C-alpha cells in the first residue's frame, strides 16, 4: 500500500547544474508501452 | 490530505523499509504520476485516500482525483529542467538540451539523464516552471547510459 510525501515547488532554478547530452534516436513504441531503438 | 501544487515521492512500505518507487506531480487537485509507478493502485495522502481517475499503459501515465492537468510542451529549442527527486535525497534541478526520439508516429523530446528506476515520474519544467512531462520512460544506448522521453498527456 502506497503513499506520498511532498518534496519541494516546481519552479525553474537560475543557476542549477547544467549537463547531459542530445542525441537524436530512432526509436519504436509497442502497445505494452516499452520504446526500443530501432537500428 | 495534503493536495498543495508542487512535486511528491511515492513510498510503499510493503517491502523492506520505507521504498521510494516513484514520483509525481499534484497541480489543481490531480496527482500526475507515471503508469510503472502505482500499476493503477489507490495511494495514501496522510488520512486522505487518492482514487485513480485516467491512466494509459501505452502513454505510461495515470492521474488521480481528477483529469490530467499538465499540457505545456517543449518548444524543440530551449534548455529545461528535471528536477530530479532521487531517494532519500533532496530535490535538484538538472538543467539539460533535450534530444529527439524520431518514431513513426512522431518526434518526441528525450533528455539523457541517468537516476535511480525509484526516480520515476519526476517533473521535466520550461523557463516558465510549466510541467513539459515526466521523466522514467525510455530506452538504454549503447554506451549503457538511459535517454528518458519528455513523456506528456493530453488535457481535455
Ligand atoms: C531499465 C531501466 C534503467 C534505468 C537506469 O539505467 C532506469 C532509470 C529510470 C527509470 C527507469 C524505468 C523503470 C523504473 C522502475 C521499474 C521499471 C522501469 C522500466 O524499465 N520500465 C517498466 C515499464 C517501462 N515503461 C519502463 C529505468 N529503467
Amino acid at each position: 500500500d502506497m503513499y506520498i510525501e511532498r518534496a519541494g515547488d516546481i519552479t525553474w532554478e537560475k543557476d542549477a547544474e547544467v549537463t547531459g547530452n542530445s542525441p537524436r534516436l530512432d526509436v519504436a513504441l509497442d502497445e505494452s508501452g516499452d520504446f526500443s531503438l530501432v537500428e | 490530505g495534503e493536495t498543495t501544487d508542487g512535486v511528491y515521492r511515492v513510498m510503499t512500505r510493503r517491502l523492506l523499509g520505507s521504498t521510494q518507487v516513484g514520483v509525481g506531480v499534484m497541480q489543481e487537485g490531480v496527482f500526475h504520476t507515471m503508469w510503472h509507478v502505482t500499476k493503477g493502485a489507490a495511494l495514501r495522502s496522510g488520512e486522505g485516500r487518492l482514487d485513480p481517475y485516467w491512466g494509459d499503459v501505452k502513454q505510461d501515465l495515470v492521474s488521480y482525483c481528477g483529469p490530467w492537468k499538465l499540457d505545456a510542451a517543449w518548444d524543440g529549442l530551449s534548455e529545461v529542467q528535471l528536477l530530479a527527486v532521487p531517494p532519500g535525497e533532496r530535490a535538484k534541478n538538472i538543467q539539460t538540451l533535450p534530444g529527439i526520439f524520431k518514431t513513426k508516429d512522431g518526434d518526441i523530446g528525450a533528455v539523457a539523464l541517468d537516476y535511480p528506476a525509484g526516480t520515476s515520474g519526476s517533473p521535466i519544467l520550461d523557463k516558465c516552471g510549466r510541467v513539459i512531462g515526466l521523466y522514467g520512460n525510455g530506452v538504454v544506448i549503447k554506451n549503457g547510459s538511459y535517454v528518458s522521453a519528455i513523456t506528456q498527456g493530453k488535457r481535455e
